[PDB]
């Protein structure tokens, strides 16, 4: 995933081309996850994906707190 | 003829051999550094 985004200059795989995301899939096969999922819980190809997944439920619940305050 | 051409079989495989090695130092050190040409670029791959 680094070489193929190097080499194709690609900065983020989501930036990847169709047939170099695909031939990647036929070469290494567990990489339909965050590649082909519509809203992956987990974001696909960050550093702060996991810090992101926890920042969200630090957002959601505020506003399950300040439209419940009103 | 076994001592005359006899000091030149030490003397021609001596260079013919040192220049053989040259062909695989070019390709035995940027196979590493093209790894790090992977790396480098996926500093900013990164971001």
């Amino acid at each position: 995933l680094t070489e193929a985004c190097a080499a194709e200059r690609v900065v983020r795989p989501h930036q990847l081309s169709p047939a170099a995301q695909t031939a990647l899939l036929r070469r290494f096969p567990a990489l339909e996850g965050p590649l082909r999922h519509p809203r992956p819980v987990l974001q696909p190809f960050d550093i702060a994906a996991e810090v992101a997944f926890v920042a969200r439920i630090q957002i959601a619940c505020l506003r399950a707190l300040g439209h419940s305050i009103r | 003829r076994s001592t005359g051409r006899s000091a030149l079989a030490v003397l021609i495989r001596a260079c013919r051999r040192i220049q053989q090695q040259l062909q695989r130092t070019r390709r035995a050190l940027f196979q590493r550094s093209n790894a790090v040409l992977t790396s480098l670029h996926h500093v900013r791959m990164l971001l």
